[PDB]
RNA sequence: GCUUUACUGCAGGCUGUCGCUGAG
RNA sequence: GAUACAGGGUGACAACCCCGUACUGAAGACCAGUACGCUGUGCGGUAGUGCCAGAGUAGCGGGGGUUGGAUAUCCCUCGCG
RNA sequence: CGCACGGAGGCGAAGAACCACAGAUUUCCGAAUGAGAAUCUCUAACAAUUGCUUCGCGCAAUGAGGAACCCCGAGAACUGAAACAUCUCAGUAUCGGGAGGAACAGAAAACGCAACGUGAUGUCGUUAGUAACCGCGAGUGAACGCGAUACAGCCCAAAC
């Protein structure tokens, strides 16, 4: 939605590998909110965040690293 | 003692567990061997034409 | 591949740890030590780690029971997240 | 004119005469302190080798193989039967030894194919099979026009299904007319009665 | 009695199981667990 | 199921013979 | 209306309300790495020549199994050849 | 935004859903192959058996599965004979081994309507319940030929 496809392929290796560990990290932190049980919560996003990591790792997968 | 009611009660032996596989609580942890797939005793799986009736 | 850390084991045994003891308690992979669960805790929170206690919990998860050190405040590191 | 091979053929036809009974005498001592299955470089009977198919190729490998002589190694019935079916002693294999030897070997290289087979003797407990088997995987044969059908998929583990010369010999297949009714195309189609 | 991980891990997913079918599922489909175990009743494996 | 000098067979033991098996 | 009155759906019996149905056309798979075509090799005939042509085989006997196979099935085993 | 009609939220004209093809990912046990183990663990692995070989696991092979079909081996008994032993049930049930998309068979040391004839092999119809077997009891039971289907013939060993 707000990561598309285009927007994988024009990074460089090393910009991918950064917008890696940065969803990875609003992952664990939306993970750590669940674990609390909050409300101000968006169900969607963390539904998001799992196919956007997906994105990348094939990107990285099809360009060679 | 009798063969029934009374001799249940030393009945807390471990024998077939979980098979690691096929899945079926036939794997004998005294023998190594499953009752139901043959694990331990064949690499080929345990199956016999007798499991159905002949002309099925 | 798989990551040490899960989430966060957030309960009331997990914040007496936290308030008393100075230790933070996670949900973390089953196949993880002390070791690799000390290192990851301190590659992301950036603390430094004393012990770290484990149990493979009735739920298929292990928890892991990790204890700072008395420069960092386990208060300060739960709030942020 | 003859050809040297003529002559190893010769001396074969009377394995207890000349020459040969001497070697026999000798070979067959260290032949029975040898295994059950024991890869050989050269095949003790040139002539047949090679007019059976074997070539001094790569991947054409010989063994010799050592089955017991006599009928059948039956248990006694450990239930009802009829005086028909009681027997022990004079009931016989339908098989005959040198198809259990050729089965021995192809089951000692999993990865090679049995090509043919033939006799090279017995004592008084037992008998001596050579049996030339082929690696259909190596390219020397893959490309070797005489020997390259040995290579299909259709061709796989020909021994055990009876596929072999002593194979098709023993199902009764020699004969093209009378006698082998209940033989061609195969002993199971015809209900087993061949 | 003593047990492993993995009998540790199958006996924490029969109780994961043994939960109720939500609220929610009972709504969406317009109106039962059938694999309810009980302990005592029941009979797991191993 | 069991018995035996019931009928018929099958193992097993004993024994001859052939092969292994050769020299004077 | 119909080269379409097969079938289904639709708040009750539907060719014409909707999907389809006839007609025409497209793709994939199988036939098949086959047929046809092609490249290359070279078919065959006369006369002379006892140079070559698969052995425990052909065949015989003892004992068994198997078959419609009877003396005349196929096979195994022991001995001989 | 599956089955599944909820609540919240989200994705889609940057053309999502959905379908076809191809590709990525694809935990652990599993032939299960570094070693062990009830799906886990311990300290680099084609374990085991093979072929080739630079003789080094360097290059390869096998293993196990599949509804039944197929091929090669092992092979009952109830039953029938109004008893029962040969016979019958039956080369059936069941067991061991193995291949394929089909198997097997196959270019005559054939046939033998005996011919001045046929011409690889399966299969189908027929030949025929005929010939043949059989306590000649009960039962058992072909083939050549013919009409079809489809057709396709070839390679070694040796001589030199
Ligand atoms: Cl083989
Ligand atoms: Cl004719
Ligand atoms: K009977
Ligand atoms: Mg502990
Ligand atoms: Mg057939
Ligand atoms: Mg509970
Ligand atoms: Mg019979
Ligand atoms: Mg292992
Ligand atoms: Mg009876
Ligand atoms: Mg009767
Ligand atoms: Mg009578
Ligand atoms: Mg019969
Ligand atoms: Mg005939
Ligand atoms: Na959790
Ligand atoms: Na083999
Ligand atoms: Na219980
Ligand atoms: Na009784
Ligand atoms: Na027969
Ligand atoms: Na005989
Ligand atoms: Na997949
Ligand atoms: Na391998
Ligand atoms: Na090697
Ligand atoms: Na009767
Ligand atoms: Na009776
Ligand atoms: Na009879
Ligand atoms: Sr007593
Ligand atoms: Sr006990
Ligand atoms: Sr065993
Ligand atoms: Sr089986
Ligand atoms: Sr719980
Ligand atoms: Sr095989
Ligand atoms: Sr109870
Ligand atoms: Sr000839
Ligand atoms: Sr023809």
């Amino acid at each position: 939605t707000v990561l598309h496809v285009q927007e994988i392929r024009d990074m460089t290796p090393a910009e991918r590998e950064a917008e890696l560990d940065d969803l990875k990290t609003e992952l664990l932190n939306a993970r750590a909110v669940q674990a609390a049980g909050g409300a101000p919560e968006n169900p969607g996003r963390i539904k998001e965040l799992r196919k956007a990591i997906a994105r990348i790792k094939t990107i990285q997968g099809e360009e060679g690293d | 003692t009798g063969a029934g009611t009374p001799s249940q009660g030393k009945k807390n032996t471990t024998t077939h567990t979980k098979c690691r596989r096929c899945g079926e609580k036939s794997y004998h942890t005294k023998k190594k061997v499953c009752s139901s797939c043959g694990f331990g005793k064949s690499a080929k799986r345990r199956d016999y034409e007798w499991q159905s009736k002949a002309g099925e | 591949s798989w990551d040490v850390i899960k989430h966060p084991h957030v309960t009331e045994k997990a914040m007496n740890d936290m308030d008393f003891q100075n230790k933070l308690q996670f949900a973390v992979d089953d196949r993880a030590s002390k070791g690799e669960v000390a290192d990851a805790v301190e590659e992301q929170y950036d603390v430094t780690v004393e012990q770290v206690n484990t149990q493979n919990t009735m739920d298929g998860e292990k928890k892991a029971v990790v204890r700072l050190s008395e420069d960092d405040d386990a208060q300060e590191v739960a709030s942020r997240i | 004119a003859r050809s040297a091979y003529s002559y190893i053929r010769d001396a074969w036809k009377n394995p207890g005469d000349g020459q040969l009974a001497e070697l026999q005498w000798q070979r067959q001592q260290e032949w029975r302190n040898e295994g059950a299955v024991e890869r050989i470089e050269r095949p003790t009977r040139l002539d047949k080798a090679r007019s059976q198919g074997y070539k001094a190729k790569q991947g054409v490998i010989v063994a010799r193989v050592s089955v017991r002589k006599g009928s059948a190694r039956k248990r006694r019935h450990k239930a009802g039967r009829r005086s028909k079916r009681q027997g022990v002693t004079r009931i016989t294999r339908r098989k005959d030894i040198q198809r259990v030897a050729e089965e021995r070997a192809s089951r000692t290289f999993p990865n090679l194919r049995v090509l043919n087979s033939y006799s090279v003797g017995q004592d008084g407990r037992q008998k001596w099979h050579e049996v030339i088997l082929i690696d259909p995987n190596h390219p020397a044969i893959q490309n070797d026009d005489d020997l390259s059908w040995i290579c299909a998929d259709d061709q796989a583990d020909r021994v055990f299904r009876g596929l072999t010369g002593a194979g098709r010999r023993n199902r009764g297949l020699s004969g093209k007319g009378k006698g082998s009714e209940k033989t061609r195309p195969s002993l199971r189609s015809n209900g087993g009665k061949g | 009695g003593k047990k492993s991980k993995a009998t540790k891990k199958r006996l924490a997913k029969l109780d994961n199981q043994n939960s109720r079918v939500p609220a929610w599922v009972m709504l969406k489909t317009d109106r039962r667990n059938h694999k309810r175990r009980h302990w005592r009743r029941n009979d797991t494996d191993e």
